[PDB]
Parts: C-alpha cells; sequence; structure tokens
RNA sequence: UUGAACAGAGAGCAUUUCCGGCAGCAGAGAUUUCAGCUGU
C-alpha cells in the first residue's frame, strides 16, 4: 500500500485556500478510498513494466562520458541497434529537416531544394520519394505515416501515403514550422508571416488564425502535455498560444536577440530555449520560473531537443551535445562544458559528437528507441544515445509494432475521440471544474449642538 | 484484456516476496516477464495444453526456488505470509482453467488430480470431490476414472458407503466393460476381507458374506451376456437360425472365458471362506 | 565503460505463431497518457450522443388490442411474460408477451371491467395446478367478481375447463381489486371496501372508514397484510389485516388515482393523483411526502414501481408516460406516440426492463425502460464498454454541453405548450408570493412536500 | 429460469447448464433472435456439463427409437440421474429444457422433481446448440456427428420400413 | 477512410478527408487534368487575370457612359482580348463576365491549339512533342507549354524542319522532298 | 462551456466536487482491477429471471 | 404448522477445539515428499 513511486501517479486537486451531511460524508469517504486504491494499484504496475531504460556509466575516473565515440558505441551495443543507427548520404539537395512519426516507425526527410522522402527507416521500405522542385522547408506526419504535410515555397501541401498530392492549402501563406497535435487532429502552422494557424485535418476546416504581431516566427514547439504552442520571436520572447484566445496565453522574455529553438519536455514541466545571444535557458513551464541560464555558449545553439527520458540535446552547428539530468531545479544541474578541477557538482555533457563537415539542420529523438536523429547538410545520421528513449511504451496509445488492421481501427477510434480545439488550456485539468467566478459555495436559495438637538423633529 | 487482470493479480505475492527479503526487484521482474509470456499464450487464440503444462512446470520451478531461497536466506521453512501458498493456488487455478478449456485430455485431468492429492493437508478432499464430480460428468464412459475415484475414496479414506455408490453409478453408466465388474467384485471382496479381519483382530485382542460378490457376479453374467448379444448383431436381427445359434454360442464362450478369469483371480483372496 | 541500450528483441512484441494475438504492453504513466480530463469528457459526450441516437424504446404493441380502450392491467408476480388486460366493453384477455399474443379472451362482464388481478387460489379442498393453469379474477360495475382459470403452455409435464370457476357477488358495484400475496385473500373496493377469500362466496369483513366510497386498492408486497386505498373524498386510507381494521387516513387536495407500494422498502408507497404529480409517502409518517414527482401536465392516471424499487413509471391523462428516478423528483424519460391516447394503466414488468402501458384507443404497448438498452446477451468487451459509458455519463452529468443533450426529448405540441404556460404561471406566482412575503409579517415557509396534505387523522407528535 | 438443457444427438446425450437466461419478453426482437446465430454470444448462454456417448450403433438405434416415440431410455435415466440435482417434488422443481413436449411426461414419470419446458425459449436454445454443434462439445466425442447422423438415419429408416436384405 | 458505420455516419457527418469546402469542387485539378498543365499555380495565375479583367470591367461599368476615356478603354480591352483570341468575337461587355473563363485562357495555350488543328492527336502527345522541341511559331522554337498564342499566330504553328516526324509524314504521303533538307 | 456553471447538488463546495472528479476511471489510467471496480454499476440484475420483492428474517 | 429418526449437500456462519513448532522411532510411495505415538 505504501508504493515508493506513487507521486508520479498522484493527481492534484482544488483546495479552499468536515461536513454535517451523512450521505455526502460517506460518499466523499468512498471517493477518497477509491482514489487511494486507484493510485496504489496503478503504481504497482512498475513490476509489470517489461524493459529497462538504457544508460552508459563511466566505471572509472579517467573515463569521461562525453569523449565516448559513436563507433565505440556501435561496437559495444547489439547488431539490431547498430543497424538502427543509420546514415543516409544525400548530397545534392539541401540540408535535410528530419521528422519521425510519433511511434518511431517512419522517417520523413525534406531537402531544402526539393527532396521529400517518407520511408520506413528500420526496414528498407520507402513509400514516398517526391521531388518538389521549389524550396521546401519542413514537414510532419499527420496522424499516421499515411498522410504528411510539407511546407513548400509558399503554400503548405498535404500528401497521402504514396505521395499523391491531396491538398494545397490556400491559407498558411508562408509556413516554416509545422507541427501536428495528435489528440486534437490539428495541423499548426507558423512562419515568415506573423501568423499562427490551426487547421483541423479531419474536417478540413481552418480553426484559428492568430496574429503573433511580432514578425516572423523564429522557433516553434508544442507542449505535449497541454497542446499549447510555444513560439519564439525576434524579440527574445517566447509566447504560449491556444486556438481559443486571440492573444497569447503567456509571454515570456526568454533571451536577448531572437529565439533560435524551443523544446518542451513530454511531462510539460520544462522548456529549453536557445537564443541567438549564445544563451541556453531552462524554464519551468507550470510556475514560469527560470531554472537555468547557460550564457556564453561558444556559438549560438541552433537546435534543442528533449528526449522522453529527459535528456537535453543542444546543437551548435557542427556539434551535438547532450546533457543528462539538466532539467532539474538545483544549481548543480546547470549544464556545464567542463568540470573545473573535477567538481562532481557540475553537469558536464552526457555525450557529444562533432559533424565535422557540416552544420546540422535539426534534431529529433527517435521516440521509443535509444537514438537521436540529426538531419544536416548531407542527409541523415542517427546517433546511439543510450539514455534517450522510453523503454516501456504503452501499446494502446501508440505502438511501434502496429499492423495494418491496428492502424485502421486506431485511426477510426482516435478520430472518434478527437478533442475539440476549445479544450486547449494552459492546464489540462480545468475542464471538469466550475468557473472561477460563480461562488465556490453552492447556494441554497435561502441566501438567494444643544439647540439643534431641540430643533430635531423639524 | 484478461492477461492484464491475471498479471496484476500476481502482484501482491511479489509485494510480499520482496518485503520478505528473499527475492530482489530485478529478478522478480524477470519472473514477471516469463509469467507475462505464459499468461498471454494461455488466454490468447491458438492455445495449447502444452502451454498450460509448461506454465505449471515454470510455476512449480519458481516455487521450489522460492522454498530453497527461503531456507537459505531467512532460515525458516515458511514465512507464514502470502508468498508460500499463492503460487500453489496459482498452479491450481492454471489447472482449473486448462481443464475448463480443453476437457478432453485425461493426461491433464490426471495431472490435476495428482497435484491436488499430493498438495497434502493444505488441500480439501471436497475440493478433490468437486473435480472428480465434473470429470466423471464429462467422461462417464471412460471407466478408469470411476476406478480411480473409488480407489482414492477407499484406499485412502476408507469410505465404504461412498465407494459402493461410485461403483454402482459407474455400473449404471457403462454396464458393458468387464473391467468395472471385476474391480467391483475386487472391492467387495476387499471390504468383506477387512470386515472379517477386524473381527479376527478384535477376537485376538479382546451373516454378512461373499454373497454380495456372488450377487454382483450373477448380474455381471446376465448383463454382460445381454450387452454382448446386443453389441454383436448390431442393427437388426436379420440373420437365420444358424447365425442366431452361432451368436448365442459365441456369447456363451465370451461370458465363460470372463468367468474363467474371475476364478483365476478369485483364488488369491484366501482369508474368507 | 559499461553501456546498455534498449533491446526490444521482437519475440515479446510480435508473436511467433500467426494464430495468436499481439502483446499489448501497458505503461500507466500520466506522461504517456496526457489529456485525461478532455479524453473522457469527449467519451462521455459521445456516450450521450450515442444514447440519444440509440433511444428506440417502442418494442411493439401486443395482439390487436381491445375494442374499447384498456382500463385494467395486471401482471402476475411470479411469471415473467404473462399479462392480463381488461377493457371498457367487459372483455378481459390473458397475454403471452413473448409471442405478443393472447392465451385466451373472455367476455367477462357487461359493464366496464373496473379491476382485475391474478391469484394462486389457496383452496383447501382442491390443489392449485399452477404449472398449467393461471388464475385471474376481475370485478366490474355489474356487481360481480369472477375468477377465471387459463390454460398455459409453459411446462410440458402433463398430457381442460378454462373459464369461470366461481362467481362472487356483491349488492353494489365494485371499483378496484387486489389480491393478497398469500392465504387465498383479496380485497375489492367500490361503494365500500370488502375483504374476501376464494372459498367463501361472501365478504369476510367490511373494512370501511366512513360512508364514502373507495376508488382504488393495492396490497403491500412485503408485509403483505397492509392494504391501502383511495377514496373519492380525496382520501388515502391504510388498512391492517392483523387488526382487521383501518389504520390511518390522510386527506389531500385532489383525488388519488392510484397507489403502488415499494417492493424493496415495504413501508413506502407512491400515490398518483389529479394535480399533475406523484407523491412518495412513508407509511410511518404521512404528514409529509418524501418525494414529489412533478413533470406531468395533466392528471396522473397510474403509477408503478420497478421491481428493483429504484424507479417508477407514471402514465397520465396527457397522452404520455414518464419514468422517474426515485431520488430525484423530475422525469428521467418521457414516452409518447401520436397513436397513444390517454394512458390509463401502466405496469413495470418483472424483468425491470420493459414497461407495459394500456391506453384508451384499445392498445397495450411494450416499451423499454432504458430506451438505448438492447436485450441481447453481451460479450465482456461490449458489457465493459456500456458500463464504462454509464459511469462516464454519470460523472460528467452536469456539464452544460452534455446536459443539454441528455435532457433533450421531443414532446408533443400540446404538452410543450402546456409546459411553457405552466412555467410562466409558476414563475408569476413565485413573483407574487415573493412580493407578499416582502411586505407581510408572518408568512410560514411551507415545504413542497407538505403543500398537498390538507389533513391527517391520528396526529403526529 | 431454464436451468438445464437436454440435447439428444446420434453420438449420445448431452446435458448443458444454462448460464444466462435469454430474454423472455424481448424474445422476438432482432438482437435476441440473432444472438443464437453469433457463437461469441451463444457461449455466454450455454455451457456443457455432461456428455454420455453411446455404446455403438445398436444402442444408438435403440435410443433413436425411444427418443422418437417419446420414452426415457436407460442411458437417459443414467445421465439425468447423474446430472440433475435432487430438487423437491412439491416446491421449486429443477427445470430441464427439452425439445419434445411428449418426452416431458416420460421424464417427470421417472424424476418427479423435474419440470420440463419446451416452449419457444427452450426451442431456440435447442436450435442454438443444434446450429453450433461440434463447437460446444470442446472436442469430447469420438466420431464425426454428421457421419453418425448418416448411419443413424439409414438404420432408423430401414428399421421403420422393415427393410429385409433377403 | 473506413466507410463508417451508421451510428458513425450520424455521429460525424461533416468529416471528409478528400474534398473540403475551399476546394471549390477541385476545379483547378479538373481543368489541369483536362488541358494537361505541367506545373501547379498556372491555374491561379490565370484566375488572377480573370479577376483583374472582371474588376476593371466592373469599374469601367462604374464610370458614366459618356466619357471617351471609359469608352476608349473598354473598346481597347475588348479588342486586345479578341487579339489574344481569348474571345471568339467582339460582342457585349457582359461577355467579360459570362465568357471569359480560365478554361478559355487555357484554350489559347499552345498544346491545345495543336490538338485543335490536329497537329498532334492528343494534348499529352502535344506536350511530348513540344518538350522534345519540334514546333515553332514563326521563326523561333517553343520549349515550354506555357506559351499561349495570339489570334495572329494560329497560322504559323508549324514544326521545325529536320523534325523527323515531319519527315515521316512527308514520306507517308511520299511528297518527301529532300532538297529542302527535310 | 467545458466547466460547469455552479456546484451541482449533492456537494457543498467545489473542493468536494473536484475531489470527486480528480481521478480518471479510464482503462489507460487505472489498472484493470481498479477499472472494473470503478465501472461496475450499483444495480446489477440478472437478464432473464423474475425479481421478487424483498423478504427479511422475521421483518 | 411442528417433532422424530434416517439419508445427505458443499451451497452458507462462528471461535480459540486442534494442526500448518522440534526431535526419537517405526510405517508410505517414487534420494525427495508422505503418514502417528512421548515431551519441549
Amino acid at each position: 500500500k505504501e508504493r515508493e513511486n506513487q507521486n508520479k501517479f498522484e493527481r492534484s486537486t482544488y483546495t479552499n485556500n468536515q461536513t454535517k451531511d451523512k450521505k455526502l460524508r460517506a460518499g466523499l469517504k468512498k471517493i477518497d478510498e477509491q482514489y487511494k486504491k486507484a493510485v496504489s494499484s496503478a503504481a504497482a504496475t512498475d513490476y509489470l513494466l517489461p524493459e529497462s531504460n538504457g544508460y552508459l556509466e563511466p566505471e572509472n575516473e579517467l573515463e569521461k562520458t562525453f569523449k565516448v565515440q559513436q563507433s565505440e558505441i556501435k561496437s559495444s551495443v547489439d547488431v539490431s541497434t547498430a543497424n538502427k543507427a543509420l546514415d543516409l548520404s544525400l548530397k545534392e539537395f539541401g540540408p535535410y529537416h528530419i521528422k519521425y512519426a510519433k511511434n518511431g516507425t517512419h522517417l520523413l526527410i525534406t531537402g531544402r531544394k526539393g527532396h521529400v522522402a517518407s520511408m520506413d527507416w528500420r526496414k528498407g521500405q520507402l513509400r514516398a520519394e517526391l521531388f518538389l522542385n521549389e524550396t521546401c522547408h519542413s514537414a510532419t506526419y499527420l496522424q499516421n505515416e499515411q498522410y504528411f504535410a510539407v511546407a513548400q515555397k509558399k503554400y503548405t501541401f498535404i500528401y497521402d501515403h504514396e505521395g499523391t498530392e491531396l491538398h494545397r492549402l490556400k491559407q498558411h501563406i508562408e509556413a516554416r514550422h509545422l507541427d501536428f497535435l495528435p489528440y486534437h487532429y490539428l495541423l499548426v502552422t507558423a512562419g515568415e508571416t506573423g501568423w499562427l494557424k490551426y487547421h483541423d485535418v479531419s474536417t478540413g476546416q481552418l480553426v484559428s488564425e492568430l496574429r503573433t504581431k511580432a514578425g516572423p516566427t523564429m522557433a516553434m514547439a508544442q507542449n505535449p502535455w497541454n497542446a499549447v504552442m510555444h513560439l519564439g520571436h525576434s524579440n527574445g520572447t517566447v509566447s504560449l498560444w491556444s486556438p481559443s484566445m486571440p492573444e497569447p496565453l503567456v509571454k515570456l522574455l526568454s533571451a536577448r536577440g531572437p529565439v533560435n529553438s524551443i523544446a518542451i519536455d513530454r511531462s510539460g514541466y520544462y522548456m529549453a530555449t536557445t537564443g541567438a545571444d549564445r544563451s541556453m535557458k531552462i524554464w519551468d513551464i507550470r510556475n514560469f520560473k527560470q531554472l537555468h541560464s547557460v550564457e556564453s555558449l561558444p556559438t549560438p545553439g541552433t537546435n534543442v531537443s528533449i528526449s522522453d527520458t529527459g535528456l537535453l540535446a543542444l546543437s551548435r552547428g557542427p556539434h551535438v551535445t547532450l546533457w543528462k539530468d539538466a532539467l532539474k531545479l538545483s544549481g548543480d544541474s546547470k549544464p556545464c562544458f567542463g568540470s573545473m578541477g573535477g567538481n562532481p557538482h557540475r553537469n558536464t555533457p552526457y555525450m557529444s559528437h562533432l559533424f565535422a563537415g557540416n552544420k546540422v539542420e535539426n534534431l529529433g529523438f527517435v521516440p521509443f528507441e535509444d537514438l537521436l536523429g540529426v538531419g544536416h547538410q548531407t542527409g541523415i545520421t542517427n546517433l546511439i544515445v543510450p539514455g534517450a528513449g522510453e523503454a516501456n511504451y504503452d501499446a494502446l496509445e501508440l505502438n511501434p509494432f502496429e499492423t495494418k488492421k491496428q492502424r485502421q481501427e486506431q485511426e477510426v477510434r482516435t478520430l472518434l475521440n478527437k478533442l475539440p480545439a476549445d479544450t486547449i488550456t494552459l492546464d489540462p485539468n480545468s475542464i471538469g471544474s466550475v468557473d472561477k467566478r460563480s461562488s465556490t459555495i453552492r447556494l441554497n436559495a435561502k441566501d438567494l449642538d444643544v439647540i439643534e438637538e431641540a430643533l430635531s423633529r423639524f | 484484456s484478461k492477461t492484464r487482470y491475471y498479471l496484476e493479480q500476481c502482484i501482491p505475492e511479489m509485494d510480499d516476496l520482496v518485503e520478505k527479503g528473499l527475492f530482489t526487484k530485478n529478478e522478480v521482474s524477470l519472473i514477471m516477464k516469463k509469467r507475462t509470456d505464459f499468461e498471454h499464450r494461455l488466454n490468447s487464440r491458438g492455445s495449447s495444453i502444452n502451454d498450460y503444462i509448461k506454465y505449471i512446470n515454470y510455476e512449480s520451478n519458481v516455487n521450489k526456488l522460492r522454498a530453497k531461497r527461503c531456507k537459505r536466506i531467512l532460515q525458516v521453512k515458511k514465512t507464514n505470509s502470502l508468498s508460500d501458498w499463492s503460487i500453489q493456488q496459482r498452479i491450481g487455478f492454471i489447472y482449473q482453467r486448462g481443464t475448463n478449456k480443453f476437457p478432453q485430455d485425461l493426461k491433464f485431468w490426471a495431472m490435476y488430480l495428482n497435484y491436488m492429492k499430493a498438495r497434502g493437508n493444505q488441500t480439501s478432499y471436497k475440493k478433490i470431490h468437486n473435480i472428480y464430480n465434473q470429470l466423471l460428468k464429462l467422461h462417464p464412459t471412460n471407466v478408469d476414472i470411476w476406478i480411480s475415484c473409488a480407489k482414492y475414496e477407499y484406499e485412502v479414506h476408507a469410505n465404504f458407503k461412498s465407494c459402493r455408490n461410485i461403483f454402482q453409478n459407474g455400473l449404471r453408466f457403462n454396464p458393458d466393460v468387464p473391467k468395472l465388474w471385476y474391480e467391483y467384485v475386487k472391492f467387495e471382496l476387499n471390504f468383506i476381507t477387512k470386515l472379517i479381519n477386524r473381527r479376527k483382530v478384535m477376537g485376538l485382542i479382546n451373516a454378512l458374506r461373499g454373497d454380495i460378490a456372488l450377487t454382483i457376479f450373477d448380474v455381471c453374467m446376465k448383463t454382460l451376456g445381454k450387452h454382448y448379444i446386443n453389441k454383436h448383431k448390431g442393427y437388426y436381427a436379420i440373420s437365420d437360425s444358424k447365425m442366431n445359434i452361432e451368436l448365442n454360442k459365441e456369447t456363451l464362450n465370451y461370458l465363460f472365458s470372463e468367468s474363467l478369469r474371475y476364478i483365476k483371480l478369485f483364488d488369491e483372496f484366501l482369508d474368507l471362506e | 565503460m559499461k553501456i546498455k541500450t534498449i533491446k526490444r528483441s521482437a519475440d515479446d512484441y510480435v508473436p511467433v505463431k500467426s494464430t495468436q494475438e499481439s502483446q499489448m504492453p501497458r505503461n500507466l504513466n500520466p506522461e504517456l497518457h496526457p489529456f485525461e480530463r478532455a479524453r473522457e469528457y469527449t467519451k462521455a459526450l459521445n456516450a450521450t450522443k450515442l444514447e440519444r441516437m440509440f433511444a428506440k424504446p417502442f418494442v411493439g404493441q401486443l395482439g390487436y388490442g381491445h375494442r374499447d380502450g384498456v382500463y385494467a392491467i395486471a401482471k402476475n408476480y411470479g411469471s415473467l411474460n404473462k399479462l392480463a388486460t381488461g377493457s371498457a366493453d367487459g372483455v378481459i384477455k390473458y397475454w403471452n408477451m413473448s409471442t405478443r399474443e393472447e392465451f385466451v379472451s373472455f367476455k367477462a362482464h357487461y359493464g366496464l371491467v373496473t379491476g382485475l388481478c391474478v391469484t394462486q387460489p389457496r383452496f383447501h379442498d382442491k390443489k392449485p395446478d399452477l404449472k398449467s393453469q393461471n388464475f385471474m379474477l376481475s370485478c366490474s360495475d355489474d356487481k360481480t367478481v369472477k375468477l377465471w382459470s387459463i390454460n398455459v403452455d409453459d411446462y410440458s409435464n402433463k398430457n381442460n375447463e378454462e373459464g369461470l370457476i366461481r362467481t362472487f357477488d356483491g349488492e353494489s358495484a365494485f371499483q378496484g381489486i387486489d389480491s393478497h400475496r398469500e392465504n387465498s385473500t383479496f380485497a375489492t373496493g367500490g361503494a365500500k371496501i370488502h375483504l374476501w377469500d376464494v372459498n367463501r362466496l361472501k365478504p369476510v369483513s367490511d373494512l370501511s372508514w366512513g360512508a364514502d366510497n373507495i376508488t382504488s386498492l393495492k396490497f403491500n408486497q412485503n408485509e403483505t397484510d397492509i392494504l391501502a386505498s383511495t377514496g373519492s373524498d380525496n382520501s388515502i386510507v391504510l388498512y391492517d389485516l392483523r387488526t382487521n381494521s383501518p389504520t390511518q387516513k390522510i386527506v389531500q387536495t385532489m383525488r388519488t388515482n392510484a397507489i403502488c407500494w415499494n417492493p424493496m422498502e415495504a413501508f413506502n408507497f407512491v400515490t398518483a393523483n389529479e394535480d399533475h404529480n406523484a407523491y412518495y409517502y412513508d407509511m410511518r409518517n404521512l404528514s409529509r411526502s418524501l418525494n414529489v414527482f412533478k413533470d406531468h401536465v395533466s392528471a396522473v392516471m397510474d403509477v408503478d414501481f420497478s421491481p428493483t424499487g429504484d424507479e417508477i413509471v407514471t402514465g397520465s391523462y396527457d397522452k404520455s408516460i414518464r419514468i422517474y428516478k426515485t431520488n430525484h423528483g423530475h422525469s428521467r424519460e418521457i414516452y409518447h406516440t401520436k397513436r397513444m391516447q390517454h394512458v390509463f394503466q401502466v405496469k413495470y414488468s418483472m424483468d425491470s426492463k420493459y414497461i407495459i402501458s394500456g391506453s384508451d384507443d384499445g392498445n397495450v404497448r411494450l416499451w423499454r425502460s432504458k430506451a438505448w438498452e438492447r436485450s441481447n446477451v453481451k460479450t465482456t468487451r461490449e458489457k465493459n464498454k456500456l458500463e464504462y459509458d454509464e459511469k462516464l455519463k454519470e460523472r460528467f452529468r452536469h456539464m452544460p454541453e452534455i446536459k443539454r443533450i441528455s435532457r433533450h426529448r421531443h414532446v408533443p405540441q400540446v404538452i410543450k405548450k402546456a409546459q411553457e404556460i405552466k412555467n410562466i404561471e409558476l414563475s408569476s406566482i413565485k413573483r407574487r408570493e415573493a412580493n407578499e412575503r416582502r411586505t407581510r409579517k408572518d408568512m410560514p415557509y411551507i415545504s413542497e412536500r407538505k403543500k398537498q396534505i390538507v389533513g391527517t387523522v391520528h396526529k403526529y407528535e | 429460469p431454464i436451468e438445464y438443457l437436454l440435447f439428444e444427438e446420434p453420438t449420445g446425450y448431452a446435458v448443458f447448464k444454462v448460464k444466462l437466461q435469454q430474454d423472455d419478453i424481448g424474445s422476438r426482437l432482432k438482437e435476441v433472435q440473432e444472438q443464437i446465430n453469433d457463437f461469441g454470444a451463444f457461449t455466454k448462454l450455454i455451457e456443457l456439463v455432461s456428455f454420455a456417448p453411446f455404446k455403438g450403433a445398436a444402442e444408438a438405434l435403440e435410443n433413436a427409437n425411444d427418443i422418437s416415440e417419446g420414452l426415457v431410455s436407460e442411458s437417459l435415466k443414467a445421465i439425468l440421474d447423474l446430472n440433475l440435482p435432487k430438487a423437491s417434488s412439491k416446491k421449486k422443481n429443477i427445470t430441464l429444457a427439452i425439445s419434445d413436449k411428449n418426452l416431458g411426461p416420460s421424464i417427470k414419470e421417472e424424476f418427479p422433481y423435474v419440470d420440463c419446458i419446451s416452449n419457444e425459449l427452450a426451442q431456440d436454445l435447442i436450435r442454438g446448440v443444434r446450429l453450433h454443434g461440434e463447437k460446444l462439445f470442446k472436442g469430447l466425442q469420438s466420431g464425426d456427428l454428421e457421419r453418425a447422423q448418416l448411419g443413424l438415419g439409414h438404420a432408423y429408416s430401414r428399421a421403420k420400413v422393415k427393410f429385409s436384405v433377403q | 477512410v473506413r466507410k463508417l458505420k451508421h451510428h458513425e455516419q450520424k455521429l460525424l457527418k461533416k468529416v471528409d478527408f478528400l474534398e473540403w469546402k475551399q476546394d471549390q469542387g477541385h476545379r483547378d485539378t479538373q481543368v489541369m487534368r483536362t488541358y494537361h498543365i505541367q506545373n501547379r499555380e498556372d491555374y491561379h495565375k490565370y484566375n488572377r487575370i480573370c479577376g483583374d479583367i472582371r474588376r476593371l470591367a466592373n469599374k469601367l461599368s462604374l464610370l458614366p457612359p459618356t466619357d471617351p476615356f471609359r469608352r476608349k478603354h473598354e473598346q481597347l480591352l475588348l479588342d486586345k482580348l479578341y487579339a489574344m483570341g481569348v474571345l471568339t468575337t467582339k460582342s457585349k461587355i457582359s461577355d467579360l463576365e459570362n465568357k471569359v473563363t480560365v478554361s478559355a485562357i487555357c484554350r489559347r495555350r499552345l498544346p491545345v491549339i495543336m490538338h485543335r488543328l490536329k497537329m498532334a492527336e492528343t494534348i499529352q502527345d502535344a506536350v511530348k512533342f513540344i518538350e522534345q522541341g519540334h514546333v515553332r511559331v514563326g521563326p523561333n522554337l517553343i520549349n515550354d507549354p506555357a506559351y499561349l498564342v495570339t489570334r495572329n499566330m494560329e497560322d504559323y504553328v508549324t514544326w521545325v524542319d529536320n523534325s523527323k516526324i515531319k519527315k515521316t509524314l512527308l514520306r507517308y504521303r511520299n511528297q518527301i522532298d529532300d532538297f529542302d533538307f527535310s | 462551456k467545458y466547466q460547469s456553471s455552479a456546484v451541482p447538488f449533492p456537494f457543498e463546495n467545489r473542493e468536494q466536487y473536484e475531489r470527486s472528479l480528480r481521478m480518471p476511471i479510464g482503462q489507460e489510467w487505472t489498472s484493470r482491477a481498479s477499472h472494473q471496480e470503478l465501472i461496475k454499476p450499483r444495480i446489477m440484475t440478472k437478464p432473464g429471471q423474475v425479481i421478487d420483492p424483498l423478504k427479511a428474517p422475521f421483518k
């Protein structure tokens, strides 16, 4: 009943800053008993969890972890993971924006010149290779490998599984950043116009057009927790947006200069933003505190990414550098680059790699595996990062081994339980409650000159 | 899914089995992933009684390892907590599930009965009675189950009334195999021999005869003759009197050969008259 | 340097043999499953919409009805599918509700058959053959109570002189009848309420409070020796058969059309009366109703309890029936039909799943108590989905978007217009009593549950 | 309540135990009428508790004639006395569902504590187990049921017509 | 996407992954499958032209019917749209909303007039021939199919000489002169 | 419109009412046993047999 | 409606009546488990 890992499974509630009703008293007592039983029994599943997370540990004081080479990892790990660590050398079209499907089964690469390829990177099956000879910028899958949206010269296009064009969106005028919201079925679009557009993929209907009013959108990320969009502008300002409010939900002053990249944890708690002022900044999202401010990077961080197990992958051109346990509150988790004299209270890099020829275009962790796919000027490279993936997925949220029938039925079922775009709030648990107006107690309709003293009476 | 239900029914015993400091978390996760494999193979499609049997063998092996580790770590022979009966209860439930799914392999039914009998004082003889009742309901014609049921309830419990009831019900169902007749006359001779030997013993310390065996001998001859004349010449009596007398002669040969075997294994009961 | 990656191994996740299903590993982290309020809000909304499209409650009418409108119905409380109905032209019929067809019809009387019930007649010379004969008895305004037997094909044990085994006789007319659930006894109300047993051809006892007639009668179902009756002086009288006497009566504002006792609580009953609502009364304290079920718009003609004791059905003179949860006090459901006129009798079948209504065009109709509920047997996946959806609609019940959908029905034009003028009338009298209370000194706050009792014999202390 | 079910067939006798009652009032509805066609829901109603197979085609023909003319044979007596609980004869008999309204009297003549039902509910329960057949029996009979049906039909017909091969 | 069940057709009806509201019935896709347009955005760079001429025809309708600036510019626009052959006659200014079509401004393209005067036999083979570089309008070769013609140049659509399909049709009719090198 | 207008009847304040709503009963968020305990209804009848009135041990 | 003896079912409910403690010893089945006497 005690369960040393309950507070992961606990659930916050409302507080005022007991009752005389017998029936209501016993009803609330049954509700508290059921909540305790449910938390305990849900937290006892960690016995049933099949796999264990990966790691790499130094076992010596001369053996630092950032100086461990990718060939040495590929020798030290098994043949299946060594074959997952792919490398495509696609030289002639431009730097390749990488994208993985939400289970790690499909890869979607876009060249800057025109070359968009959707493929099953772990078999050898490509299912779309289309050369759209205008400058493409980004792409994403929608709810499947079966549809993907590409952001072209101006218009965003939507292609089916084999690459036939389904849609040319006449809105979404100049996208540079696309991201799909999978529980809400919303393709979110931002770019050189100062506008943020939410487009419902299922109905086909443009849900929202929002003026950023801050020029072109330099970075864009999605909170996986509550589906609000963090856009980074040329002010050094991140703004958190929802498709209901025509104003940003929050505006944070992250950096000086512009904001080069944003990444959010999948728990929706931490956000790493890199500015062009050579400054990485780790942010608390829920309480909006600034946790860490790594200033004076040697060159501006062009990308950040956060794995499912909380690694932090920063990329500064040729270099990729990953820190472990950097998204924590304490000042001993501030990511350093060296430990001055061997200080154990300095978060040196967990591992680093140098793409010596080129400058990396973007970063993306492969979802349920221990790999980091970085797309760069001459194609794709996966890196075996051992701490970097949820070993125990849930197979009824999203399954890496899913079949054709399972894809069909899961598509219909998630389409059926698509969440409305109005339910996107800054916290997800605020659509069962009562108003923050409409008084917290329910109402019971019962509650619904001594002369002048004489001259008074006149 | 129901594999999820069974797998999370398995968790309180390993709660207790980690608290009693004999197993660790990394090895109990290994026994849970093996048990996950087995539960999924059990309640998925295309299932096999060999999947049931291998699950029972795995659960008995982890029970023996648990007993060995308990004696080596805690130096007691049972912790008198949940984790010393839960796994035998699991084996009994795997047996019950398997016999409800494939009630056709008497090898598995008899492995169930053997494990349930050999469980010892912890089981209940009415729990053995229940699975004898449903097995005899499903296989009334298979006669070795009747012999085994009555043999368990006479040669272990010495319950003469219930043993007589079992033999009379079996002879009601299949009064055609002579083996059940011979085991009934064997049981009646054993019962009357134990009766007269307890008489001799109470005499030496301090009416009811083999005529029961003779009467069941008489109805054995009559009904075995009737069932052989009904079994051979099967559909109709379309046979002339040559074939009818040939048949009746052959049933006399059959029945008299069985009575020859009756006297041949009747001579060795030499403690009564 | 030690090193370990994720080894997925493909034997645990995609099965070896093709005949068996794939493994579904679970991981109960809320990080893995993010939108836990919105996702089950949308499942509760899709459950309310699925209920509003699956609501097909009309099963079928049974037989061809009667000729002159059904004024009496009685289920038998031991068999599931048998039903006796009588009309205004004196014909009674016994029904198999499985095949929806009459076992037998009977020209029983000449007037209206004003009551009928069913019996297991405890004769002490003969033995009742209840596996092949059913027994219904029935009183009319031609001063007769007649007892009939029915040949029933429900067991195949046997292989016969069906109708009218005896004829009780009164000097004045009868108006209601109900049978005791043991000991050969019944009671008939009329010009005066008499008790009878099936052996004697005359009333055992006359149990009348005063010289005011009796319009309806119900025996209790447990504590079977407690009777209740409705008299046309707006009176509800309780009788006890140990003391062989009346017990206590109350006088209300308007006339109680019917009673039914709670089969699970043994001292609670529900009255159905002419101001358009029903009253849930405790026998041990008749000074206050313990519920009022309000949503009808004309005089409530008949009420009945679910055999689970948890909800009531209530048919009224506006041509519609209404089902009420017992703890709420407003209608959970309304059933209407352009063909159904003036539902005079409603029973709740012993399955607790179907509702029998007898209208006055002639027809007796089956309905589902839960409209969206089908009567097949269910695999565990669909049974689990259905009770998950019930719990989810229950805990999101009061959200405005799903409340406006679950609250929605199509009511006829006449009932809708009477409903809205009833609303503006009630709002006007609340406005005027608020003004009068603002001025005057001592205006007592009378409860709604007491606002309909004009008085009570044997006062409470 | 339709508690037990007796299905006669050429391989022997089967006693099933009714788990869930089907609907009585909604017995003519569409879902109730096609749940006996779906096997995944019929196995929620019916469970096999006993099957006594015959001793051969001779006892098969004897029991086919006894079932045909509505009599309880000795194998019927054995399996019913094994399977049905010793209920009372005056209060709450055990309920057996048959398909033959003139076999019912022969069953109550032998077991007075058994009331027998063959109305439309027992009829469609019986035709559910006829529709599915070999799947309900879980593998416990020798001999294919249609092959025994061919043999028993030919034997019954030649007996009824007195077919002589002379 | 799954040909949804009935409680499915009812619960969500406006879902359609294939055809949205703003597709306008996929008329761009339909007319470029008809007249076989190579790249995208040609439809909309014709539709902008159609919208511009109906907008300035609207504001020429706005101006009063007496001034020579208005009447000279509408007769000039009508004569230029006749001179590029978008129209077939010099009729009413109501035809500048009834008869100007993105279809007809595709009718003036070079492969479709080629199929019209039977130089090719299908528009696809016309685009084959003019990507292979066989034809010319007057002196100069035409490589792209986006060159639409004017009303004067439907007479000098001819192949080049040394075009071997021209040589094959000459040796078909065995009028094949070879002093003129084709 | 995704949050209720006032506090519904059986509760007295929104702390009580949101303590009712604080745990999801879904398959995805509870174990299988806890999911079954949370979704079984209060009134469980048998689908084809008669419900008789209650009888108590001597009232 | 009760009482009596008889035949039972495994389908319910208590509670300190004993056992799931240790040997010595013979017995039981295939070197492991199984079955009772004298005291802790």
